[PDB]
Parts: C-alpha cells; structure tokens; sequence
C-alpha cells in the first residue's frame, strides 16, 4: 500500500481550498515570492509589448496541511494537483494580452510542516512604453507587476525567498548555464520591489504588489549595418555635387535629386520598423 | 425570490424536464424555429483572404410546451430566464464560415414565456466565405451570404421558418435583414445597397439530410471608392497620360526616353501597389489592372 | 417524446462510451471513411498547408445501440450526442498547426440494427509539400491521410466510403469555387500497413492546378 | 478558517444561481456599475474599432446571502466564486469583434449585509465612427454601451458608479490624450412593450490624436517635395536637366505613396486632409 | 462593513454640532443604499434626523430640517451632519446609519421603495452645554436592624465619575444613582450602601470619588 | 406625518412567558413597519422587516403581524438574553422615517416593600449655603413607584429630582434616591421635613420625618 | 485524464505549450504497463548563429523534463539515442545532419 493515498486522505478529506490558512480572519499569510526569467521573447515596438518566458517560485504555509514524516513512513513530500489547494492567486497585472494566469497549472509540493512550494511556468505578453527619442541607441525599462487578483494587503503580503546564504533575492533571477541572450536586447538590470500603497483610512484596506523593473539595453547592430550607414553615405553623395562642372553635361541636379530619391526609398524603408 | 424557484423547481424537477429531447409529443413532428437576424455592425471585407466579418444577433423563437405555466398560481409570473443549457435549443449554426466557428460567441439567456414560448437573442461574430469579383474593382460590388442551417436536426425534426411581424393586425414574414437605423454605424468602405432574409428548401435532397433546409441571409454591398479613387486613379491616370509629352519636348533636349522610362517605373511601382490589395484570382482581371 | 426517452434510458444503461465496441476478444470494428469537400479554403506556399473545409463521413456498426423498433413505438433511428457514443479516434495524421480533430462534434445517426453515421464538420490545414518548380504555373498534389489515432488495425479497421466511388464527394451546387485552384483529380485510397501496433490509412488526395492569370497580368 | 467553510456550506445548501438574488419576484435588483479604463490599446481607423482594457466594477445585494458574523467566528467578508452566484449579465452592445459579456471569471467579494462587490477584467473592442475629416490632427468620440443583455428594467436596474469613468489607474496613452470622459444612463420604453423599460449605460471619450508622428514622417516630406517643386522655373533650359529634376521629384512622391497608403487611413468616409495635401502635391508637380 | 461617528462630545449652545461617519471597507456611492443620522434620548426615544443619496438627494425629519445639513465626500468615502443653532434639548446618542432601500415594480406605475436600516455605528453621546469643566463637591450620607449610608457628589462636570467604597473592598449593597442634570447645569449623583446596624459604630466606611477632567481625588470618610 | 404609538411602555415579564407588543400608527400605513431591538449601550438590531418577514440570523421566536393601522411583535418563548427595548419603525415611499416610544421588558420578580431611608445634608454643605436633603428606596419592585416631600406637614412640589439606578443583575429589584435642594435660609426657616412613599406592596403610605 | 501520468515540461520553451495538452488515449497492458504517445508542437529556444548565413549550421535542443518529480520519486530514461526519425517529413529548408539525446 502507498502511504501517499493514506497521508492524501488525511490532508484532504476535510479540506477547504476556498479558505485561507489562517486561524483567525485577521490574520495575514506571508507569500514568498521569486521570479526566475528563462528567456526574454521579444519586444515589440508596433504593439509596445514584451513578451517573456518566466517561472515563479511561490511559498508559504499551509497549517491545515502538515504533517510528520514520522506519522506516514518517511514522506517528505507530496505532489497533489494545485487545484486541490488554496492558492494566493498571483496574477501579472501589467498583461496587455488579457492573459492573467500562468501558462501549465503544475502540482504543488507539500513538504512536512505544512510548507507548500508551487513552481509553475508562464509566458507573459506585458505592457512596455517604448521610449523613441534615441532609437536604436536606446534602452527601455519594461514593468513586470505581480499581485494576488482576490486578496487585499491585510490578507495576504509578499517577501522576496532567499538563496542558501540568506540574501534575499530581490531581482529576477536567471539562470547563467541555461540562459540565451535575447539577439537584439540585453538585460542589464532587473530590481525588485515590494511597494504597499491605499494604506490611508480613507483609502479603504492596504494593498500591495511586487514591481520588477527589467533595464534592457538594444543591440543597435542591424539598424547600423543595414539603414543608418547606406543612408549616411547616400547623404554625403550631394556633397560631390559641388565638384561638377556647371555645364549641360555635369549632371549635377542628376546627383543631388537621385539621392533625395534614394533618401525617400529608406523612409519607406524605416516606416516598417520605427514605434509608432 | 420564493415564486420563481418554485416554478424552476416545478417545470424542471417536479415534471422531469429533458433537454435532450425536442418538444414534440411524438417524433414524427417536428419543431417550428422562427429565425431572425440583426445586423449591429458589418466589421470588414477582406478581399485577399475573401472574408466578411459581422457583428449580428441572432433572433430563435420556438414553442416549448413542457414549459407551460399558470400565472396566476405562482404569483403572476410571465417570464423567466434561463440558461441555455437547461433548454433545448434549435441548434443553428453558420454552415458558410471560413474559421471554424460555427456557433453563436455569447450564450445568453433564454426567456421562457407562461404561454410556451421560448425567446432567445444569442449575438455573435461570424467569419464568413464571400468569393470576390474583382472585375469592377474599384468600382466593385459584392454578393455575400450567411447560410444558417442544423446540423444536429434535420428537416425532420425542425422547420426553418422567416420570423413573423404584425401591423394592424396583419402578419407578414421579416424577409430582410433588420438594421436599426438610429443605432447603426454604416462600414467605412461598403454601403450596403440590399438586405433580403430566404428560406432555401432543396427539392433535391432527402428530409432527413442536414443540406435540406436553410436560411441564408444576404448582403449586396458597394464599395465607397473614393479612397482608390484620391489615392492611386488620379495619381496613376495624370502620370500615365505624362507619357504624351514626350511627343511634344524637342530632341535636342535629349531628355525623352528617360521621362518615357520614369512614367514606366511608376506604373510599375502602381503595380507593387495593388499587388498587395487584391487576391490573385483568375476569373477576372481588375479595372485597374486593365 | 416519452417513447424516445424510454429507448434512450434502456440504450445507455450500462454503457460505456470509452469501451471499443466488440462482443467478442479479437472483433474488428470496420468503419467507412469518406470526405465531402465544402470548401478548399487555400494552399498557402509560404507555410506549405493546405486549408480545407469539410464534412467526415464516418460509418461503423455498433452492436450495444441495437434496439426494436417494434417494441419502442416504431422508432428506427435516432440522433444522439457524439460525446454520449463510442467514437473511433480517426484524426487527420498529417495536419499542419497540430490539430488533430474535427471542427464541431454535432450528433450521430444511430439506426435499429446498430449502424452508426456521423459527419462532422472539420476545418483542416495539412501538410502539403510544394513542387516549386514551375511555379505558378504548377499543378500540387495535396494529400489528407485520416486514421485513427490509438487503435490498431487488429482493433479498428478503416475502409473508403462508398454505396461506388473512390473520391472526394464535391456538391455540385454548393461547392464554393477557389479562384485560383482546379480541382483536377480528387481520388481517395486505403492504404494498408507496411509489411501488432501497424495501422490502416485512408488518404484523400487533390491534384489542384493553378490559375495563373494574376501572374502573367502583374509580372 | 473552519468559521468560513461552515458559512461557505450554509449559503450555498439550497442557493440557486438561476434565480434572481431577491427575497420578492416583484422587487427590483439594484445593481452599481463603474467603469475603470486601464489603457487605450489601439484605435483602428480601418475598420473603425477602438481596443481598451477596462475593470467592470458591479455592486449589488444577495438577499439570500446574509449572516450573523457573530455566528461564525467574527467572519464579516469571504471570496467566492462568481460562477457560484447569480450575476448580472452586462453586454457591450456595441462591441465590434471582441468578448460581447465577462470572460474572465473572477473572485466576488461578499460581506456579511449581502452586498456583493465583482471587478472582473476586460478587454473591449468597440465599434466607434471614425471622422478622418482633420486627420491626423482628428478629434473622436468613441462610448461604450453596457446593459443587462436578457433583463429589462423592471426586473434588474442599472445605475452609473460615477458621473465619469475611472481613470485613476489610466496608463499614459503614446498616440492619444482624452480630454473629456462622461457616463450617461439612458432609459428606452417602446410602445409595444410599454412595462418592460430597457436601460443601458454608455460611457464616452472624447480622444485627440497627437499628431507628431505623422508630421514628422508624412507631412514634412511632402512639403520638401512641393517646396522643391517650384525650383525648376529657375533652372536654365540649356543645362539639360530640368525633367530630370522634374520627374525625379515625381519618382519621389510615387515611392512616398507607399508611405502614405501603409499610414494613411485606408476608409473612404471621407477625404483626410493629410491625403488632400497629398493629392494637391501630386497633381501640382 | 462598519461604520464609525466622529466628532466633538461637548457643543456649547449656538454652536454647530458637526458630526462625521467613515465607512469601513465599502464605498458610499452604491444606488441602493442612503445614508442617515439618528439620534436617541432617553425624552424623545429614537429619532430620525436626515438621509442623503449618493448623488446629493436629501431628505429630512420636518421638525429639524430647518438646523439640518446633511453632506457627503465621495473620495474619502464619508458622510457629515451640521446641527446649527445647538441646545440642550439637542443632547443624545448620535447613531450614523445606513437606509437600505429595496425597490419593487408596479404595473404602470413603475418604482416604488421600501426601507429598514441594517448597519448602524457605534453611537457617539454629545452633550450641549455651556458649563466648564469643575471637580465634585463629596458630602457624607452619614447613617441614622440595617442602617443606610453614602456619599454624596454634588456640582461636577462633564462626565464620569468613578466611586468606590474602601478602595473597592466594600462592594456589597453598594449602588451608585446615575447623575441628574441641575437647573445651574452641572451633575450631581450618590453613592450608597447598606450594612447592619451594628457595625455602624465599629466599622469605617470611605468612599473614593475620582473625576478625571478635573483630576479630583477625595477620600471622604462616612461615619456617625 | 404619520405617528407611531407603541404599547405597554413598559412590559414585565419572564422566561418561558409569551410576551406580546403593540404598535399604532396614526394613518394606514399598509405593511411599511418594522421592528427592532436594542441592547442596553449598544445600536438597534433589526428583527422584523415588512411588519411580518424575520431578518436572516435572527432566532425563529420573533414574528412579526399587522396589515393596518396596528402591529404586533410577538416572542413565543422568552429567552434571557431577549430583555432588551423593541422600537417599531414606520417608513414611506421616499427616506422618511417615525419611530415608535419603545417598549422596555424586564424580568418579572416578586412585589418588594421599599425600605425607607431620610439622609439630612451635612455639616459641610451647610457651610456652603446650601442643604440637600436625600431619601432612599432601595430594593423595591415594580418601577410604579411616587416620592413626596412635606415641610412641617406641608405639601412639596417642583423643587425635587428623583435618579433611578436599573434592575439589578441577582435580585432584579430598584433603587431609587429622591434629592430636594434648598438655600439655607429656607431650610433654617422651616422645622420638620419629611418625605412619603406610595408604592403598591406598601398596605399605607410610609414616611420619614425629622426634625433640627 | 483519468489516470496518472509524468509531468513532462518542455524546460527551454519559448511562446508555445510547456506541457502535453493533447490528452491521447494510453495503451493499457494487463501487466499494468502504459504506452502514451501524445502529439505536440514544441516551440524552443534556440541560440541561433547567424555568421554564415545563408551557409550557417544550427544546433538547436530540446530539454524535457518532469516539472514537479525529481529523481527520488520519477526516473526518465531515453528510448534510444537518438531522436526517431523514421516518419520525419523533408524539410526544403533545412537539412537534419545531426541528431542525439542525452
Ligand atoms: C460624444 O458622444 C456622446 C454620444 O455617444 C455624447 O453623449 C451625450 O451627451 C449629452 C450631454 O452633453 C447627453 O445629454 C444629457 O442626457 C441626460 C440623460 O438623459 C437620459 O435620461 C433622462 C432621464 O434622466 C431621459 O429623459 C433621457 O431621454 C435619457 O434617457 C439628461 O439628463 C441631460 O439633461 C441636461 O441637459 C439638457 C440639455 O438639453 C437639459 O435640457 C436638461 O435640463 C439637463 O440640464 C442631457 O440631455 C446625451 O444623453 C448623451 N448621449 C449619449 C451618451 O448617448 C457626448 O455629448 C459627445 N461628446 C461631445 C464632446 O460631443
Ligand atoms: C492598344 C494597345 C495595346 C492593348 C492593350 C490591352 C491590355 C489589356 C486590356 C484588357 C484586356 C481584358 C481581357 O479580356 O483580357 C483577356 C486576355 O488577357 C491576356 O491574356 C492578357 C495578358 C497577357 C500577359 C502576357 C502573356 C504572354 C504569354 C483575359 O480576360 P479575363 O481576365 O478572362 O477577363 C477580363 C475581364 N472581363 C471579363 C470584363 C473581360
Ligand atoms: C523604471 O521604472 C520604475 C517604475 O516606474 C522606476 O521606479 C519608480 O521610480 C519612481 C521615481 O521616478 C518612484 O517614485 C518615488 O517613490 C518614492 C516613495 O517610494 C517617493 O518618495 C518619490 O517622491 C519623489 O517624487 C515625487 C514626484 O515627483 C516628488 O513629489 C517628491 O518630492 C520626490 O521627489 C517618488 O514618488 C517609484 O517608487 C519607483 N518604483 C519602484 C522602484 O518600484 C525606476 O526608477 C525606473 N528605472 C530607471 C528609469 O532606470
Ligand atoms: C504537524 O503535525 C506533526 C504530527 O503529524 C507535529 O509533530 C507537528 O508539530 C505539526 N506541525 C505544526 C507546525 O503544527
Ligand atoms: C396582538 O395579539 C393580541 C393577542 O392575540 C391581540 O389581542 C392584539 O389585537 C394583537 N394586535 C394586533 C395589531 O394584531
């Protein structure tokens, strides 16, 4: 006999998944929360969106569900379907596709204590105002907010998890062995935040969320090498016209109008790539 | 709300109501479905991909006799309203889309009347095949349709029929599409020009076959060309007839074949224009490609 | 419809719509497979699929829907919910966005001796491999390989649908047209395993010449 | 926690989602809707269809969701599903190709006096008639009609949260700035039908186009050209070069006017103004 | 969720009284829901004041209505009453309630409503009076088979007063009357207990009189 | 303007015991009435809304009729923690709203005679010029009680305030202290003060005189 | 769906499905062996070299793994080393020179 099926029984046989683990309503669960970016999609200047691949590492404590390894023959851990569970129902607030949720619903591990991990992955479509001003030489600062879609700040609060030495680990982390540069962004930085805000009296109760703030720089490679030198050599061109004769054969005019033709074949060019 | 839940609870508990089972006391008969559609707004008309996409509401009306109450013994209720997944439904589908969705967007409610009568205004968007003639083009107009039909139930088992208006107390069939004229915004590039509602019964076919019966709703639309018109006839047309004044600069000029080779370079980069704009179809070849 | 309730009832009492009917260890289940061509929506070169719009037509005997029709008020057919019957797992094997299934599940026909029809509708895009060649003015050979997905040919054996021609049924009314494709040949083949876990085809090829008026106008 | 899952079993043993959530078949259900814009997604001037992301606040009493918090442990407010419940059903009647009602099924806040409070998400597609008469210098107004799609006045009212949508969460919008928003409530009664009022809320934005992108891309080198266009008189007729400068700046503009047909709107409502300066260019060289 | 009152518990006469009432976790801009102020005394029982609506409808009781303002603020989510011309007939338990309306559907005649109020405050006392603060005068109650005694406490304002006996060793037969508004507008009470006869002559009796505004303390020592 | 008239203004009564109260209303208010309760220091609690629907949560004892010009909230079963004042609220159409005079209930105990005490002021309050005198009826039920003062067997009136303490918690009797002020000079011009209590358990009137 | 199954994720997916959402019938032998051969579109990323274009080679993987099962309690092993290409369509793009699981 499996002693999953009997430690299962005993969690879950009388279990609320609708209610929060807390004792009392006032009450607050603590939520640990990191954020582990896999690969950074794209950006999309037309749209204005940043598509990413992510997965986040979300634990707390659950004491309806604890148990001793003692009790069940040795289990350290259970994987139950995370539907089974209450969830603090984190959600990327700053999606533009109307996607909130994650991408694969993946189990939740209960660990003896009462410690509940879940880790699933997502892939994430948010909003991202481009800043023009120095495309291609530019850099953006793309918003990556998470918040519980149901619970206020008095209900359930966020702290950053810590690595083995106890840091806490309040960035996005990445992993360097699996990790491939996005061809024409660089991720330079991406702090982490915890802000609480609507904590007035008037305001009503606390709420709060998590902002990372992703410092990405562009490789300006392709507009160099493909637009911005071809057009800085037609546009010296008009110069040489000054060194043709003024006679019916100079062809000077010929010069100066064919690159303002050439000029307007890469306006139409860059028409196809610049924000709008 | 006492009333009503006594009443939900009579009509669907109390008397066993089955959804899976059409509204006939016996098989051989079979269901009248009224059908009527509301245009609320014709989205586009994609010529490359030959696509309509509409905005419309669909109006089904059925009797339902296991649905019957007295009034007057549950507190005067008339109406109620229900899913439309504890009904039976008339399902009608677009037989003619292009996309794969072939049912209704949003199932709303249905309204169930003390008399039987089922109501139900489902509204959709409809991705539908409407093959372009190019030959007018951009002068075109074009001859769209949306075909309902059942595939669950056959002739058979319902009757496709035109919704029923009255006017002084006299009844005539809704033959058209219904636009309301204040809430209607007319499409940017195609004005509607008729409208007609048709049941297509095909003699052909056997009853039980689910190609028997339809009703197709149809759409001539105009195109506005006023934008081709401004934006490439006039430009492509001046710099076509550019070509004549070749004739006209003397040869000493030395200046003749290459105006002559730039109208040509052009109406080539015209072409690029228009390559874009237009399937490439071959039953005809489009007046500005003429 | 108290009567049709009844069969219903006495039908579906202790059936299981997951269990492949056969009555006895070692039965094949013979299913009839033909397609009806509503619309050949596209043959996209770029991303190499054909986009087609169809109707299955899908026969196979079931022997626990069997029923009198004598002693169930002379009711000799019904049309009952897909899901609420066993289904053979036939799927378009070569579909090129991976979907695998047909469009909507609609009802089944179920006559008194067991016989099962069902014709659901199926928006397809399949793998077709372009002969560049001659392009446009090129004839393609798109074909649509339909089988089952899990049964083996010891257990569900395919057959082309007939009663007897070997082709793609097109309507000749209601057929939407391509304008830029002809339909040259539209036959249909049953394609036997190679040489259990072996499985039977059914392939509906097209043979489509393009029209290339655009091309000889614009180039 | 188990005060909440006693509670939670106790309501919902004989609640019917089906059934209006009144205690009389005659009483009325009030129901508070606001409107909160988060971002102006896009404005298609094509196909006339304006993108938003918006929050659909929506306010109203369960009368058979009430209970005594000193019943169950001090529990005054809980989460509960609002597929559990019954809900109003609020349409965009004039959606142009998107969700007609609420898609995303999210939490209802429920407190202990029955007053239930649902702030799903939504992005709304809405047909809005697009005047390209001063493009790209245009100004639009583009409203939001909201009503219950299957219940009519006398049995499910609708009143406006605010005078004004709720732009306090508004993202900062790079081709658009609204300069007025208001929500109107209006009440239509048809002869026919003269006991069942249908009420509906349109919520409507008055938008200006910042028009920097097209100057810069589109307007200025039309200028060039048509400023440039006048110069040839200058020209001597001896130095051979005067239709090559001439048709070179018609070669110019005929490039442009793949610039112009991928930006310009492509709608024939009527002509924008960027295209009349277009034409006058052309048929002025 | 809750409702809570705020504002000043002492208004002198002729002044506003002006109230305030928060709403815990809720909003005030619900359309069935008004938002009232009742107040109680012990004269004239519980006593409706005025009601508003979320988009400014007020609705008053006919004999205050003229003193009356009833306000909102729809951003911090509160709602406000000012009482002009105040006087002591003005004194009591000031309630901030929520009016629930329901409404119905007549044929042919359209809405009609009814009202319960089903969320109240906590009930904030506010007296008028023009009296300042002062300490109690304590007088003995000095006894004549059970004998009587006390304290009592004359001359006070504003409220409370706390009285114990023996610094609360005697508890026993101890009662303490509530205090009576004088004509000269300040508080009197007593402070008795009943003990048997016979230990009239050997037992001490003290009885401890504190009042915190004016910070008194008096012990007085109640014998024969 | 509609008034609310409720009846008894005070009802004893005990556990167990049916306990029955009356509302009027001036006009015909058809079923616009309801009823509540409140607790000593504590907001009113609605029980009865529409004159005859109970509230969710409240005990299944209450009930609530009338269809008119008069009302009844009845209790079938009294329960200890029921003692509490019951108000009848009338409303209209629009937000307007009467409340009745309130009924008290209070545990019913057994008749007590008062027992009597006079308390002349003291030595220190006549150094102030003033004298309060004080007499006391302590453990005596019902709350029908009157209090008189004579001046050398002269009647007494207007000059006199009475302050009641509430049931109390065991023996559910009351206390009442019964205070007449005077200037020193009226009080040095007349001798003999008494003050006479009448109360139902008492067979006569009983006084407590002296003199100075 | 109804029985119990390895929790395979595609760990370097890029906008695609990370797991298996074609739920396949399983085989199911009397010994209680199940073969479950689900299809799947992957979508992975890939760094990709550009320096030799249109002559580049590309080496492109596709990590899978149990998400939520580590070793202790799931062990994965490969049918064979390489990649089945048995049914593999030509590609008239890319020419597979190369394939190896590990
Ligand atoms: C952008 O486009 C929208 C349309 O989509 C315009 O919206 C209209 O705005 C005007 C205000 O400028 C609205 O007019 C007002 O309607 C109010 C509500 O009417 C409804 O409810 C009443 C009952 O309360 C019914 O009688 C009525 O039939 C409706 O059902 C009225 O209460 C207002 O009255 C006030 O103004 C009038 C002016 O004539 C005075 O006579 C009155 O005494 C009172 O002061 C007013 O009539 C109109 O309803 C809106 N229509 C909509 C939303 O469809 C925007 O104005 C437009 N913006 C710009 C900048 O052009
Ligand atoms: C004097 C100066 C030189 C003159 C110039 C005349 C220019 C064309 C004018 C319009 C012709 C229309 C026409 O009937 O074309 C036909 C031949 O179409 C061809 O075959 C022409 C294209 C040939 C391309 C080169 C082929 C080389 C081999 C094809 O017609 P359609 O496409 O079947 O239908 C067209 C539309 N309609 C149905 C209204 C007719
Ligand atoms: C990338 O974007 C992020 C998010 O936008 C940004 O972080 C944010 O920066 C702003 C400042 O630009 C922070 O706002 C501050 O908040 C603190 C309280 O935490 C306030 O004290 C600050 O007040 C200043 O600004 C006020 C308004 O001008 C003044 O009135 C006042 O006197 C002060 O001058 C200010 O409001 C915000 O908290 C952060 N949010 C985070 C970190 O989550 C980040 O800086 C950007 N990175 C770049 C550009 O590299
Ligand atoms: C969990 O239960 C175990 C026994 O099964 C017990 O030893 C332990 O203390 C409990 N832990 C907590 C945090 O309650
Ligand atoms: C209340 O009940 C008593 C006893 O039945 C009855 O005498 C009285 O009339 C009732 N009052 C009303 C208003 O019905």
């Amino acid at each position: 006999k499996n002693e999953e099926l009997r430690l299962y029984h005993h969690l879950f046989n009388n279990y609320d998944p609708g209610s929060r683990p807390v004792r009392e309503p006032e009450d607050t669960v603590t939520i640990s929360l990191k954020v582990t970016l896999t690969n950074l999609i794209s950006l999309n200047e037309k749209e204005e969106t940043l598509t990413t691949s992510v997965w986040i590492g979300i634990d707390w404590q659950d004491y309806r569900l604890n148990y001793s390894k003692d009790d069940f023959g040795g289990i350290e851990t259970l994987r139950v379907p995370s539907e089974l569970v209450w969830l603090p129902e984190i959600v990327l607030e700053n999606n533009i596709d109307g996607q909130f949720g994650v991408a694969y619903d993946a189990n939740v591990l209960v660990y003896e204590g009462g410690s509940v991990t879940w880790l699933p992955p997502a892939i994430y479509r948010s909003v991202c105002a481009v800043e023009v001003t120095y495309f291609p030489f530019d850099w953006q600062n793309c918003s990556l907010i998470f918040r519980s879609q149901t619970y206020n700040a008095e209900e359930v609060e966020f702290t950053f998890a810590v690595d083995n030495d106890g840091k806490t680990i309040n960035k996005i982390d990445i992993d360097t062995e699996a990790y491939t540069e996005n061809g024409e962004w660089a991720i330079d930085f991406c702090p982490g935040v915890i802000r609480r805000h609507h904590g007035g009296a008037t305001d009503g109760p606390g709420e709060t969320d998590v902002i990372y703030s992703l410092i990405i720089r562009r490789k300006p490679l392709f507009y160099v090498i493909n637009i911005i030198v071809p057009c800085v050599l037609i546009s010296g061109l008009v110069l040489l016209a000054y060194f043709l004769p003024a006679q019916a054969g100079g062809q000077k005019c010929t010069v100066s109008i064919n690159v303002l033709l050439a000029q307007t074949v890469f306006l139409f060019l860059i028409a196809q790539k610049i924000p709008e | 709300l006492n009333e009503e839940e006594r009443l939900i609870r009579h009509l669907f508990q109390e008397k066993g109501y089955n959804k899976e089972l059409r509204p006939v006391a016996h098989k051989e008969e079979s269901v009248d479905v009224a059908l009527a559609l509301t245009l609320s707004n014709l989205i586009s008309l994609k010529e490359v991909e030959e696509t309509l996409t509409t905005n419309v509401w669909i109006e089904h009306g059925w009797t339902d006799n296991r649905l019957k109450w007295n009034a007057e013994e549950f507190g005067n209720i008339s109406v109620l309203r229900l899913p439309p997944d504890m009904v039976w439904l008339p399902e009608i589908v677009l037989e003619n889309n292009n996309d794969g969705s072939f049912q209704i967007s949003y199932s709303c409610n249905v309204l169930v009347y003390h008399y039987g009568f089922v109501y139900w205004l489902p509204p959709a968007i409809f991705r539908s095949s409407c093959p372009i003639s190019v030959t007018y083009f951009p002068f075109d107009w074009q001859n769209c349709s949306l075909k309902f039909s059942s595939l669950k139930y056959t002739a058979k088992e319902i009757t496709l029929s035109l919704k029923q208006d009255a006017k002084e107390n006299r009844t005539y069939p809704v033959e058209w599409i219904i636009i309301d004229p204040e809430g209607f915004t007319e499409n940017g590039e195609w004005e509607i020009v008729h409208r007609p509602a048709r049941v297509n019964v095909d003699p052909r076919a056997p009853l039980d076959s689910p190609s028997r019966q339809d009703i197709t709703f149809y759409l001539i639309i105009r195109r506005k060309p006023l934008f081709y018109i401004i934006n490439i006839l006039v430009p492509c047309v001046l710099i076509s007839f550019m070509v004549n004044l070749v004739f006209y600069l003397p040869a000493d000029s030395g200046e003749k074949t290459s105006v002559a080779i730039s109208v040509l370079l052009a109406q080539s980069v015209f072409l690029l224009l228009i390559s874009k704009r237009l399937p490439a179809t071959s039953m005809a070849i489009p007046l500005i490609g003429k | 419809s108290e009567a049709e309730g009844r069969l219903r009832e006495k039908l579906f009492s202790g059936y299981d719509s997951s269990v492949r009917p056969a009555r006895e260890v070692g039965d094949r289940v013979r299913v009839s497979v033909g397609l009806i061509l509503a619309q050949l929506i596209s043959l996209n070169e770029k991303d190499e699929e054909m986009s087609t719009k169809v109707y299955l037509d899908l026969e196979w005997t079931d022997y626990r829907l069997s029923w009198d029709p004598a002693e169930h008020d002379g009711i000799d057919s019904l049309r009952i919910t897909a899901e609420s019957v066993w289904l053979p797992d036939v799927v378009l094997l070569n579909n090129n966005d991976g979907n695998f299934d047909v469009a909507l599940d609609i009802s089944v026909v179920v006559s008194s001796d067991g016989s099962v029809r069902w014709q659901p509708p199926g928006i397809y895009r399949s793998s077709c491999s372009i002969q560049v060649t001659y392009f446009p003015f090129d004839w393609q050979n798109c074909t649509m390989v339909f089988s089952s997905y899990s049964y083996d040919s010891s257990e569900v054996s395919l057959q082309t649908g007939l009663g007897g021609h070997q082709e793609i049924h097109i309507h000749e009314g209601t057929f939407i047209e391509n304008g830029q494709w002809e339909i040259i040949h539209k036959p249909s083949r049953l394609i036997q395993p190679p040489g259990e876990g072996q499985r039977q085809e059914v392939i509906f090829y097209l043979i489509i010449r393009r029209k290339p008026l655009f091309y000889l106008v614009n180039v | 926690s188990e005060h909440e899952t006693r509670l939670v079993a106790k309501l919902f043993k004989d609640y019917s989602s089906v059934v209006r959530p009144v205690e009389d078949h005659r009483q009325v259900v009030e129901v508070t809707v606001g409107l909160q814009l988060i971002q102006l997604i896009n404005v298609d001037e094509v196909n006339q269809i304006v993108t938003t992301n918006v929050r659909l606040k929506q306010q109203w009493v369960d009368y058979n969701l009430k209970w005594n918090p000193d019943d169950y442990g001090g529990v005054k407010k809980i989460h509960i599903p609002s597929e559990k419940i019954w809900r109003p059903d609020l349409v965009l009647y004039n959606n142009a190709d998107g969700d007609f009602a609420i898609v995303k099924f999210t939490k209802v806040l429920l407190q202990y006096t029955g007053h239930i409070t649902w702030t799903p998400p939504a992005i709304f597609k809405s047909y809005c008639e697009i005047i390209v008469t001063h493009f790209p210098f245009d100004e639009q107004n583009c409203s939001m009609k909201l009503g219950t799609w299957t219940y009519d006045g006398s049995v499910v009212a609708i009143n406006p949260e605010s005078d004004q949508p709720d732009l306090s969460n508004f993202m900062e919008s790079g081709e658009w700035v609204i300069k007025e928003s208001r929500g109107w409530k209006h009440s239509v009664t048809y002869s026919c039908c003269p006991d069942t009022p249908y009420l509906d809320i349109t919520y409507h934005f008055v938008m200006q186009r910042l028009p920097l992108y097209f100057i810069v891309n589109v307007i200025i080198p039309c200028l060039l050209f048509s400023f440039l266009t006048g110069l040839v008189f200058y020209l001597p007729t001896d130095s051979g070069e005067k239709m090559t400068l001439s048709i070179s700046v018609l070669l110019s503009l005929t490039v442009f006017l793949l610039v112009i047909v991928e930006l310009i709107p492509s709608t024939s409502s009527a002509v924008p103004l960027i295209g009349k300066y277009m034409l006058f260019t052309m048929v002025f060289v | 969720v809750q409702l809570q009152e705020s504002g000043p518990g002492l208004v002198k006469p002729s002044e506003t009284l002006s109230l305030t009432c928060t709403l815990s976790d809720g909003s005030i801009s619900v359309s069935t829901y008004y938002w009232g102020w009742v107040r109680q005394s012990p004269e004239k029982g519980l006593e409706w004041i005025a009601s508003i609506y979320y988009t400014g409808d007020s609705y008053y009781n006919p004999s205050l209505k003229s003193r009356v303002t009833i306000s909102l603020d729809k951003s911090k989510n509160q709602f406000s009453l000012r009482l002009r011309s105040v006087t002591a007939a003005d004194t009591a338990v000031y309630f901030c309630a929520r009016d629930h309306r329901r409404s119905f559907w007549g044929s042919g005649s359209g809405y009609n409503y009814r009202y319960y109020f089903d969320m109240w405050g906590q009930g904030t006392l506010v007296t008028v009076s023009s009296a300042s603060t002062k300490g109690p005068s304590v007088f003995p109650l000095a006894p004549s088979g059970t004998a009587a005694l006390g304290c009592l406490v004359k001359d006070y304002f504003p409220e409370p007063v706390t009285v114990s006996w023996n610094s609360g060793a005697l508890t026993s037969g101890v009662h303490t009357f509530p205090a009576v508004l004088q004509s000269s507008g300040l508080y009197s009470l007593s402070s008795v207990v009943t003990v048997p006869s016979s230990s009239l002559g050997t037992q001490t009796y003290i009885c401890n009189v504190n009042h915190k505004p004016s910070n008194t303390k008096v012990d007085k020592k109640v014998e024969p | 303007d509609i008034q609310m008239t409720q009846s008894p203004s005070l009802l004893p009564a005990s556990v167990g015991e049916r306990v029955t109260i009356t509302c009027q209303a001036s006009q015909d208010i058809n079923n616009y009435l309801n009823w509540y309760q409140q607790k000593p220091g504590k907001a009113p609690k609605l029980l009865i809304y529409d004159a005859s629907k109970l509230e969710t949560g409240v005990p299944s004892r209450f009930s609530g009729s009338g269809s008119g010009t008069d009302f009844n909230l009845t209790i079938s079963s009294l329960q200890p923690e029921d003692f509490a004042t019951y108000y009848c609220h009338q409303y209209g159409n629009l937000p307007v709203h009467t409340f009745g005079q309130g009924t008290k209930v209070e545990i019913k105990r057994t008749v007590a005679a008062p027992s009597v005490f006079i308390f002349p002021p003291s030595d220190e309050q006549l150094k102030s010029g003033t004298a309060s005198v004080v007499c006391l009826l302590n453990n005596f039920y019902p709350r029908e009680a009157k209090v008189q003062w004579k001046v050398d067997n002269a009647l007494q009136s207007g000059n006199s305030q009475e302050s009641v303490t509430e049931q109390d918690s065991k023996d559910s009797t009351y206390s009442l202290s019964s205070t007449l002020t005077l200037s020193k000079a009226d009080y040095e011009k007349h001798k003999v003060y008494a003050c006479e209590v009448t109360h139902q358990g008492l067979s006569s009137p009983v006084t407590k005189s002296f003199n100075r």
